[PDB]
């Protein structure tokens, strides 16, 4: 399976 | 405590890193001692709950930076280096892992050693070390600026320098969870890292390495924001393989699934000199590359693009057939 996606904070 | 104070020997146990010149009864002892302490440690922080404490942090960061952080030959111990990669990785997955401690220890100069490691000729450590940087990725906000920049810095160092990378394919893959995550408005610097680095990964010649993934970093851009799709077509096109190849079959399957999430008023934009290279392709003296771009009217969702722009496409595809 696919990496597991990361939301985008604020940075 | 007491428990601490074990874990935290084993930990530094196997900071030792030791070798028998001459004793090779005392030299497997000792390596199964290690190989038993990890696996240990390994059950241990992973089914037992409220085991990491704060002093734990700085003994396990600097047990895998000893062990991991070497110099790679152009391995042998790798069930040691794989039980390390493992414990680490419950130690971050791990629900009593907290970042705001760890991020003492995990700096950037740690996400730059862990970056060198990618140059690693086995495929096993990539996928470990890809598994990795994903998680620190994610659980710490403040390294995520330098790690975007620093593997920006290793694709321009692949692309326009001459420096050969093993792990171009596993950085994409991170890449491509980090891009489905995206804000409702792109920045500007994802823009800009999409035209200025992922569509001149295509002119490298050993894209047939890392190019599954690159497709998919370029899909899910087109994804986010549709507006970006004239000029990563034309660009697509501008590195399509002029010298007739096998490797036009890479570049086909990739414009399908370009085509598969765009938009109507976004079709036409690019249509004309799609389908022309496309026409092209169904010309080919390779029946490979023929085949696979005559699949293309399998596609439903190409066919009712097509039919509403017939009068434009139809004449390029047909020319004996129709006109304009």
């Amino acid at each position: 399976p696919l990496l597991s996606p990361i939301p985008e904070l604020p940075e | 405590a007491d428990q601490e104070k074990l874990f935290i020997q084993k930990l530094r146990q196997c900071c030792v890193l030791f070798d028998f010149v001459s004793d090779p009864l005392s030299d497997l002892k000792w390596k199964e001692v290690k190989r038993a302490a990890l696996s240990e440690m390994v059950e241990y922080i992973t089914h037992n709950r409220n085991v990491i404490t704060e002093p734990i942090y700085p003994e396990v960061v600097h047990m895998f930076a000893v062990n991991m952080f070497r110099t790679l030959p152009p391995e042998a111990a790798w069930p040691h280096l794989q039980l390390v990669y493992e414990f680490f990785l419950r130690f971050l997955e791990s629900p009593d892992f907290q970042p705001n401690i760890a991020k003492k220890y995990i700096d950037q100069k740690f996400v730059l050693q862990l970056l060198e490691l990618f140059d690693s000729e086995d495929p096993r450590e990539r996928d470990f070390l890809k598994t990795t940087l994903h998680r620190i990725y994610g659980k710490f906000l403040g390294l995520r600026a330098y790690i975007r920049k620093q593997i920006n810095n290793i694709f321009y160092r692949f692309i326009y320098e001459t420096e050969h990378h093993n792990g171009i394919a596993e950085l994409l893959e991170i890449l491509g969870s980090i891009i489905n995550g995206f804000a409702l408005p792109l920045k500007e610097e994802h823009k800009i890292f999409l035209l200025k680095v992922l569509l001149p990964l295509h002119k490298v010649k050993s894209l047939s390495v890392y190019h599954p993934q690159l497709a998919y970093c370029v899909v899910q851009f087109l994804e986010k924001d549709s507006t970006l799709t004239e000029p990563v077509v034309m660009a697509l096109l501008k590195y399509w393989p002029k010298t007739h190849s096998p490797k036009e079959v890479m570049f086909l399957n990739e414009l399908e699934e370009i085509l598969d999430v765009i938009e109507p008023s976004e079709f036409v934009k690019i249509m004309e000199p799609l389908f022309r290279q496309l026409a092209k392709c169904v010309s080919s003296p390779h029946f490979q590359v023929a085949e696979r771009a005559l699949y293309y009217w399998n596609n439903e969702y190409i066919m009712s693009l097509i039919s509403d722009n017939a009068a434009k496409i139809l004449p390029i595809m047909f020319p004996s057939l129709y006109r304009n």
